């Protein structure tokens, strides 16, 4: 089976460097340098490095050269135990269903708990549930 | 090819079958690719929003399907190359599930996170 390989990334971009590393790929496909590599995991979890399948590291190391995001992560391939190869893939508990409990971090409402109501298909505003806090304008000037 | 491969990162949902994630103009034009004669998601985007859902998380450069123990572990070996998942939640309604199993489609849950 083929093994799983570690290379260490910038903190904040992981989607940007697999949509990077598909259009490689997909640039260098046909030619007579095209990638050896099976897949890449990027965890939703984890920030600052990505994963990659390959069986030698060889592979990866030469898969990965002239982009300038892995350069970092270049000079030291890391190898994990094969028991490593199925809790990655594990989430706990995305996250978006209608009656569930929520909690803000803007607002005035901070460190809260709130309830779901009514999700927009537009992706652009939720509905939520909470109860007030102000003072009814009795206290402020 | 050039037509999975998704072109904007936001707005981006995944279907519950394959699991395939693309762009919402992606769906709207060309659709779900390993599931289209039994899904009929061209042509509209009321389908879309019926069966994709945006409530995923986890990402996959599949390329070799074939040869994979990821594809093997996901039950996605039998799929074109693309951009899949690993968790997506979500249940079809009872209107649209029921057909596939009369049309020899065998419904799955690829929701294989866990929950609490
Ligand atoms: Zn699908």
């Amino acid at each position: 089976d083929p093994n799983l390989w570690t290379v260490k990334c910038k903190i904040g971009e992981e989607r940007a460097t697999a949509i990077s590393l598909m259009r490689k790929f997909i640039a260098y496909q046909f030619t007579d340098t095209p990638l050896q590599i099976k897949s890449v995991v990027a965890p939703e979890h984890v920030k600052g490095y990505i994963y990659v399948e390959a069986y030698k590291q060889t592979h990866v190391k030469q898969a990965i050269e002239g982009v300038g995001n892995l350069r970092l992560g270049y000079w030291n391939q890391q190898m994990v135990p094969i028991k490593e190869m199925t809790d990655v893939l594990k989430v706990v508990k995305a996250n978006l269903k209608p009656k569930s409990w929520v909690r803000l971090k803007r607002g005035i409402y901070k460190d809260d708990i709130a309830q779901v109501d009514y999700v927009e298909p537009s992706q652009n505003t939720i509905s939520l549930k909470m109860i007030p806090r102000i003072d009814y304008d009795r206290i402020k000037a | 090819a050039l037509e999975t491969v998704p072109k904007d990162l936001r707005h981006l949902r995944a279907c519950l079958l394959c699991s395939l994630v693309k762009t919402i103009d992606q769906f709207e034009y060309d659709g779900c690719d390993n599931c289209d004669a039994y899904l009929q998601m061209k042509g509209n985007r009321e389908m879309v929003y019926d069966c994709t859902s945006s409530s995923f998380d986890g990402i996959i450069a599949m390329m070799s399907p074939e040869d994979s123990w990821v594809s093997k572990w996901q039950r996605v070996s039998n799929f074109k190359p693309g951009v899949y998942a690993v968790s997506v939640t979500g249940r079809l309604p009872q209107g649209i599930v029921r057909e596939l199993k009369s049309r020899g489609v065998a419904y799955k849950s690829r929701d294989t996170a866990i929950k609490t």
